[PDB]
């Protein structure tokens, strides 16, 4: 039949059932409802809930229509390089939805794996594009990242 | 109230007044100097009209270290034996049937144009007699 | 400040048209008399000069003498965008470093002002001594145009003869020598034209027929052609175009070498 | 030492004063690169010395 | 509607604006006033002032001419082979009238991101249109130039 | 059971000829009011909305609404296929995989099928909400396609502006800018042909040009065309064909930062 | 010593950009029949016999049987010279190895003596012998090059089957199918696209299709075309070219690979 993992079916749908941070979600909350939401770097050990209270903001954020048009998530892991941040990155970022009228978010998990020259770029479409799309890095070690990427993220 | 580099402000317009590299430059200039003279002797022969012993070769290559002054070396002796530069660089795209259909009669035909001011060397891109001469530049570089 | 006012862009599309592959940027000298571009070749063996009277634009307006150098492809991708029939300004400032081009009326609706940015390169002069030649003719365009493309399929040199039994071409190749006879007496039925030649003694020479399909590209351009030749000057093709003014092509000879006999 | 008399050649153009040593410790540190010993030999008389 | 972040509220907008590296920003600055600047590549740390002083230098020298005689390119343009043969060479031929002692000026951001093949083509262009052109790089680790 | 059959295959050669680069997939919706188009760009920034009436072919018969998912190139591979004066009739059934063109002969004696399969997807189900726009103009097709193609050689990137005398272009590019002026005075050889100008306030904004000359690549549909836009709604160009269907062609602002520097 | 006179330029050109692709190189046998060739092309599936009688030369000399074999480059790049309308000699010695074309220009006196050197290739007349044929059809050339052209942008593969009303074409491949039907339709206005049936027993066959491309590029040889299908035969195409000669294209089949029981 069918026996789901524990993992998935037990998952922080909403921002309010994770246990452990509650400063930082009370921030990044604050960040959402008074539409002042940065640009954000989620980094720690696996496991401790930063792709879903990215996906939980998401779902706060745009509607389950507009979830496969203005949130574009990417595994940094399954092509490196520039061939994807000028490309799928840079175009979703540069582009704008014909009647759906905001700011786009752009996933970006596991961003460690990315390359030197990957990561400045990615710096400079951030740089160019903050108020048209907001970017969240989700990564496990913080030493693998650029500092000139890490400082523009919260 | 100067808009020169100072390679280019400093280039050596003589021979003469590069730096080291003196048999390398006695070489290439007794190379060009035999070219300049077999110009002028089928002048002279078309002007009448109307090759081992020989061994010159009709290329030269030129290596050394970055900077050292192999362009530099060309462009001197050119100036002063009266050649014309056509130069290919890597900056411009130069694919066999482009370099062949548009420099390939630069050395087969006559210039149309020997006197005045057609001692400056240009280039090639595609987006007193003076003896035409090609200058294959940087022919490592192939993409 | 310049302008000048083609009458019909008919004139610039074809003259783009003939420079198109052969030249690789204009420079339009430009003073009160007229309109003028001394190019060479990229290889510098073939040289276009053309010259466009100040009375035959429409309208034409200059303060001093001016040089602009503009690239082929940005100017033959914007005069392929132009009216044939419609009028069409060409204006410039005394300093500035852009070239205007105003279509009025493209399809009897609109204004066009598009722009050029010019380059900057050394212009070279090119002030030729119009000496005397020994073998000119009066031959039809649009034939010069078909032989050249014909017999440009066999070979690629063309070994030229002007004499009083007339021009002679000949293509030796892999695939098989080609001749082709020109008479004074002969008259094309297509256009009417007949050739005649006011020659001085025979010449032997030998091209490159690459840039004679080149140079034909001008064929619209006029009517008829004249060829001038002689045994040291270069090959002149020269089109007369009416009140406009006139387009010559200088094309250098190979150099052939003597045997060791 | 034939290319340290060339910059300071080049130098003494442009009223200035140097020694051998120190163009010798330049050319040594760039490996006898000419252009760029001459580009930045422009960089650094022109800025003050 | 937001707050611009204190890295761009407060960025320089001189040479005198920038702290730290002295001697260089202070020939950065007699450049910018006297003219002549020649190709420079900036090499250092990240959020050093590279960027900031490039920017500044450039505008001092330009002025008002910024709009047409300045080409800046980063990591996020193409920056390619086939970039520095055409769109490279197309700005160092064009045409752009400047105050003597002033040129145009190519600003190539983040040189590292730059292919090796590219800076084999961006050679002779380095040289040939030095009289009109000069070029402004900025890098983090100079060995990949 | 679907079948629909139309008056002429020139117009479905014509309505969709635009279609082969820009739509990935065609998604047909079939009712009883009529052929529903509701198409998306592969970026997210063109749509496509195309009405069929029922009046304008000459038989329709549909029982079930359809949504018919089909792929472009080899589709537009089988439209290569057709003439302009012949009839067309497409059928297909209720569960079926199948697109069955029947082809009248051009010959009179030559009938012709075609079948292509039908690739199932999901659908957006995007309708439109129809706003108001705040500035409206209509401008001859063929002008239209002429500037867009104009404008692609110059740059990019166009700027749209519309105010109270016409809409006028801008394309700045690497080579120079390039203008265009839209007067609402128009003299042609019809009686009745200019730019007219309904609107409420003057609309400037930035947009693609691939996407625009594959709008513009569907100008034989229909005569005119009509422009709409305004300060937060986004582009749209409107072919009201003979009687026969509506095409309809929204097109996103870009986002620009030299503007503000 | 041969001395041919064709004509007219147009049917020589038409029939050598009928096999420019088709065969590598042309090999002419010569009789006081007049001229045949019978060539084989490089993947040795097709072979062309073609036959122009004497009294549709003008003036036809020939003292011995003369054999001799040329590539097609040279060909396509010799009558690329021949224009529309013109009287051409084909010129030979007894033993030499250069062919001579002399062209007779609408000029008054403008020879064109283009004479190609040979190669002496060793072929060996494939005499193929007549039989009876189960199915002929009579049919136009623009539209079948229009069928051809039709089933190209389906698939590679070509069938035809002849059934008692006429002709069907099938196309089977990735893209779909692609079916195209013919009636009995006699009874028309001009005796040219009438599609008479004469056969005897229902056949078909699958055929490739660039050779059968190469077949159909020779629609204005003639303005119809007989179609010839039999039993384990290959393909024939017969060209009745009017006032000189008769032209045969024949085609092996793509034989069918049967699955085991
Ligand atoms: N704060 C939390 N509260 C409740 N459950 C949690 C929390 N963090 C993680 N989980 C559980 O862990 C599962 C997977 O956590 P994830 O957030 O997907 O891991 P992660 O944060 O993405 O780490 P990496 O670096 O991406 S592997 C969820 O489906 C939950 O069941
Ligand atoms: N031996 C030399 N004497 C004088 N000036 C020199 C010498 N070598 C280099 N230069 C200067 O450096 C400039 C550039 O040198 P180039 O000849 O272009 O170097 P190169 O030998 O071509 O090596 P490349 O091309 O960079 S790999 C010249 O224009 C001169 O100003
Ligand atoms: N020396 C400095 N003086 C003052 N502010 C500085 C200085 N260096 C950096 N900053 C500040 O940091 C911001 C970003 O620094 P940038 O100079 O743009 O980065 P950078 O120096 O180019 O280093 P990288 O390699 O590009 S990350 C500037 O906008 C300033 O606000
Ligand atoms: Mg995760
Ligand atoms: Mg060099
Ligand atoms: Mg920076």
């Amino acid at each position: 039949i069918r026996n789901l993992p524990w993992v998935e079916k037990y998952r922080p749908q909403t921002l309010n059932d994770l246990i452990s941070h509650q400063d930082i979600l009370s921030t990044i909350q604050k960040f959402i409802n008074e539409d002042r939401l940065p640009h954000l770097l989620l980094y720690g050990p696996p496991g401790t809930g930063k792709t879903s209270t990215i996906l939980a903001c998401a779902k706060q954020l745009y509607k389950d229509k507009e979830f496969g048009s203005m949130v574009l998530e990417l595994n940094a892991s399954d092509d490196r390089g520039i061939d994807i941040i000028r490309g799928p990155i840079l175009s979703f970022a540069s582009t704008r939805t014909i009647f759906k009228k905001g700011f786009k978010l752009v996933i970006l998990d596991e961003a460690d794996a990315m390359t030197q020259d990957a990561q400045n770029a990615l710096r400079r479409v951030i740089e160019k594009f903050t108020e048209n799309t907001r970017f969240c890095l989700i990564c496990n070690y913080l030493s693998k990242i650029i500092p000139a990427l890490q400082s523009r993220c919260t | 109230t100067e808009d020169m580099l100072w390679t280019e402000k400093y280039q050596p317009q003589t021979a003469s007044e590069l730096i080291g590299n003196e048999l390398a430059i006695k070489k290439l200039h007794s190379w060009l100097k035999d070219w300049k003279r077999r110009a002028e002797l089928e002048e002279r022969q078309n002007l009448k009209g109307k090759e081992e012993e020989s061994r010159l070769c009709n290329t030269v290559l030129i290596t050394g270290p970055t900077g050292v002054g192999k362009t530099a070396a060309v462009y001197a002796c050119a100036q002063e034996l009266g050649f014309k530069i056509f130069e290919v660089n890597a900056s411009s795209q130069r694919s066999g049937r482009q370099i062949l259909s548009q420099l390939k009669e630069a050395t087969q035909s006559h210039q149309v144009d020997k006197q005045g001011v057609n001692s400056q060397k240009p280039c090639f891109f595609n987006s007193k007699n003076a003896t035409s001469l090609i200058l294959f530049e940087e022919v490592d570089v192939i993409f | 400040m310049f302008e000048a006012r083609l009458v019909q862009g008919s004139i610039l599309k074809k003259v783009l048209e003939a420079l198109k592959d052969l030249i690789n940027e204009a420079c339009w000298d430009i003073s009160s008399s007229g309109v003028n571009l001394q190019s060479m070749d990229s290889s510098h063996v073939s040289l276009v000069q053309l010259t466009l009277r100040s009375e035959g634009f429409d309208t034409y307006r200059c303060d001093r003498n001016l040089a602009m150098g503009v690239n082929l492809t940005s100017m033959s991708k914007i005069l392929k965008c132009a009216g044939n029939e419609d009028i069409i300004t060409l204006r410039a400032e005394d300093n500035a470093d852009t070239l205007a081009l105003v279509f009025e009326a493209p399809n009897q609706e609109k204004v066009s002002d598009y722009e050029m940015k010019l380059m900057d390169l050394d212009v070279e002069q090119l002030g030729i001594p119009e000496q005397e030649y020994s073998c000119v003719v009066k031959m039809p365009s649009g034939e010069f145009a078909r032989i050249c493309r014909d017999l440009s399929h066999i070979g690629d040199a063309v070994v030229i003869s002007c004499a009083k039994d007339g021009v002679k071409f000949s293509a030796s190749g892999e695939l098989g020598n080609g001749n082709i006879k020109l008479s004074q007496t002969s008259n094309v039925d297509k256009e009417e034209e007949a050739v005649t030649i006011e020659m001085n003694e025979p010449v032997q020479l030998t091209f490159a027929l690459r840039y004679l399909n080149f140079f034909t590209k001008a064929t619209p351009l006029s009517s008829t052609v004249t060829l001038s030749m002689s045994a040291d000057v270069p090959l002149v093709v020269e089109y007369k175009i009416a009140d406009m003014g006139h387009l010559k092509y200088y094309l250098a000879p190979k150099i052939e070498d003597e045997e060791g006999s | 030492l034939n290319v340290a008399s060339y910059l300071q050649m080049i130098c003494l153009t442009e009223n200035f004063r140097t020694d051998v040593k120190d163009f010798v410790t330049l050319l040594t540190a760039n490996t006898c690169d000419i252009r760029k010993s001459i580009l930045y030999l422009q960089f650094w008389i022109r800025s003050g010395g | 509607h937001y707050e611009l972040p204190w890295v761009e509220k407060y960025r320089p907008v001189k040479l005198n604006e920038i702290v730290g590296n002295e001697d260089t920003v202070s020939r950065l600055e007699v450049f910018a006033r006297e003219g002549n600047v020649p190709n420079i590549i900036i090499a250092g740390p990240p959020g050093t002032g590279k960027t900031t002083s490039i920017l500044c230098l450039a505008r001092a020298l330009l002025g008002p001419a910024l709009k047409d005689a300045m080409l800046e390119l980063n990591a996020s343009n193409d920056r390619g082979i086939d970039v520095v043969r055409n769109k490279i060479k197309m700005f160092a031929q064009q045409k752009v009238t400047l105050p003597k002692g002033r040129h145009k000026i190519i600003i190539l951001d983040e040189a590292d991101s730059m292919t090796d093949g590219a800076q084999q083509a961006l050679r002779r262009t380095m040289e040939i249109y030095s009289k009109t052109t000069r070029f402004a790089l900025a890098c983090n680790a100079s060995d990949k130039i």
